[PDB]
């Protein structure tokens, strides 16, 4: 049905979603993007750690309410 | 540059009220007893999990005129055993190159953060040191014994 | 002065035009102190390799000497050289901007004999190795002198 | 087809995001002074790397805390 997710950035940017627990996440992951101006690879989203399925679902990861998830710039080595 | 000197003094002081845990980004000082914005001394912990966990790795951070335009210069102190880095000791990384990854917006919190995922992310598809590329491919259970022990050397 | 100007401009034949007097005329009037000038002139006389008779044994000695000079002086970083030597074959990225050789030919038989001779550190053995074996445009523009190292290198 | 509402999205003080778009800084920036908890406006930057680095002295993971 519906639980709050708290997508926190990595530079204090804090974005609230509900989301049906239906839903694929990526539908989560494309908004942040376009509701911030960047290229949907361009960034990461990270749950208990570990990455996120561009197909997951908390039908997948139980999110509760209340959850975090963590967005990283996206880098390679050099 | 532009604002360079200000940015800075701000990141400092938004650094101490609020930063990442078990980093250090303490900048030095000039002659004048003042401080040096110019010239960070950092210290990126491991990362619990990956073999790289248990130590604490430092690294300088000198800064330009121009930034934010231009990227902050990386360099571990010592120098590390990573397929990613320089036998100066450079980091070289995505994020930190003016004219690839870098934009203005990224923050030293982000760097530090970043350099420490990669750490455990190495770009073997293109090394900056025959040293570690090497051993990379040679083997693997010995990069890693080699890490494990890199990171023991290295633990407050 | 004569090795001099051969140094300025390469050529297969200026080399013999030093008499029997130059696999030493060369491995001499050469600055053996840091290891960037020795990939400088190493390349330079490899960079005239023909797989005929005498100009090869040529090549071969004056590499030959050069090597056994600096190899033979703890003064002398081993690993300093195998690298700027990969980073001038283009096969390793720099922190600056090298000119890429060309024709990685010369070389890669320059190469392919000094890895036989003794007065080579048989521990930079796998770092060339790795380095050759890995994939690369030049590289492999030279199917010949590379397998032939490989084969070489696979040996030693 | 699949609901997802964006419902809030921290923002910063007027002066505050203008302050960020002077510095080229992401506009929520300040808002780690904007919270409740500690913040104030005054304190003086002095501490040495080396002495940073050893006041950390406990290990570098707050996992157990």
């Amino acid at each position: 049905e519906y639980i709050k997710l708290k997508v926190i950035g990595q530079d204090s940017s804090e974005i609230h979603f509900k989301v049906k627990m239906t839903t694929h996440l990526k539908k989560l992951k494309e908004s942040y993007c376009q509701r911030q101006g960047v290229p949907m690879n361009s960034l990461r989203f990270l749950f208990e750690g570990q990455r996120i399925a561009d197909n997951h679902t908390p039908k997948e990861l139980g999110m509760e309410e209340e959850d975090v998830i963590e967005v990283y710039q996206e880098q390679t080595g050099g | 540059s532009g604002i360079a000197l200000s940015r800075l003094a701000q990141e400092r002081k938004a650094w101490r009220k609020d930063h990442p845990f078990g980093f250090v980004a303490v900048p030095t000082k000039n002659p004048d007893g003042t401080m040096n914005l110019m010239n960070w001394e950092c210290a990126i912990p491991g990362k619990k999990g990956t073999p790289w966990e248990g130590g604490l790795f430092k690294l300088r951070m000198l800064f330009k005129d121009d930034y934010p335009s231009s990227p902050p210069k990386c360099k571990f102190e010592p120098p590390l055993f990573h397929p990613n880095v320089y036998p100066s000791g450079t980091v070289c990384l995505s994020i930190l190159e003016e004219d690839k990854d870098w934009r203005p917006a990224i923050t030293i919190k982000q760097i530090l953060l970043g350099i420490q995922e990669l750490l455990n992310e190495p770009n073997i598809q293109d090394p900056a040191q025959a040293e570690a590329y090497t051993i990379y491919c040679q083997n693997r259970v010995e990069y890693e014994k080699r890490v494990r022990a890199q990171a023991k050397k290295f633990a407050p | 002065a004569d090795v001099s100007t051969f140094l300025a401009f390469p050529s297969p034949e200026k080399l013999l035009r030093l008499g029997p007097k130059s696999s030493v005329l060369i491995a001499q009037q050469t600055d053996t102190s840091d290891p960037e000038k020795v990939v400088s002139a190493f390349l330079k006389v490899s960079s005239v390799f023909k797989d005929e008779a005498t100009v090869r044994m040529a090549v071969q000695d004056a590499v030959d000497a050069l090597m056994q000079k600096a190899f033979n002086s703890s003064s002398f970083n081993s690993n300093t050289f195998l690298t700027r030597l990969l980073v001038h074959m283009g096969l390793l990225k720099s922190e600056d901007k090298v000119k890429a050789i060309a024709n990685l030919y010369g070389p890669l038989m320059a190469l392919n004999h000094m890895v036989q001779q003794d007065y080579f550190p048989k521990a930079l053995a796998p770092l060339l190795l790795a380095f050759v074996t890995k994939p690369n445009s030049a590289l492999e523009s030279c199917s010949f002198a590379r397998h032939s190292l490989l084969q070489t290198l696979y040996k030693v | 087809s699949l609901d997802v509402l964006i419902v809030y999205e921290l923002t910063p003080t007027a002066e505050q995001k203008a302050l960020a778009t002077k510095l080229k800084l992401p506009p929520t920036f300040f808002c780690y002074k904007n919270r409740p908890d500690y913040v104030s406006e005054e304190e003086e930057d002095d501490e040495d790397f080396e002495t940073a680095v050893k006041k950390l002295n406990g290990k570098l993971y707050l996992d157990g805390s």
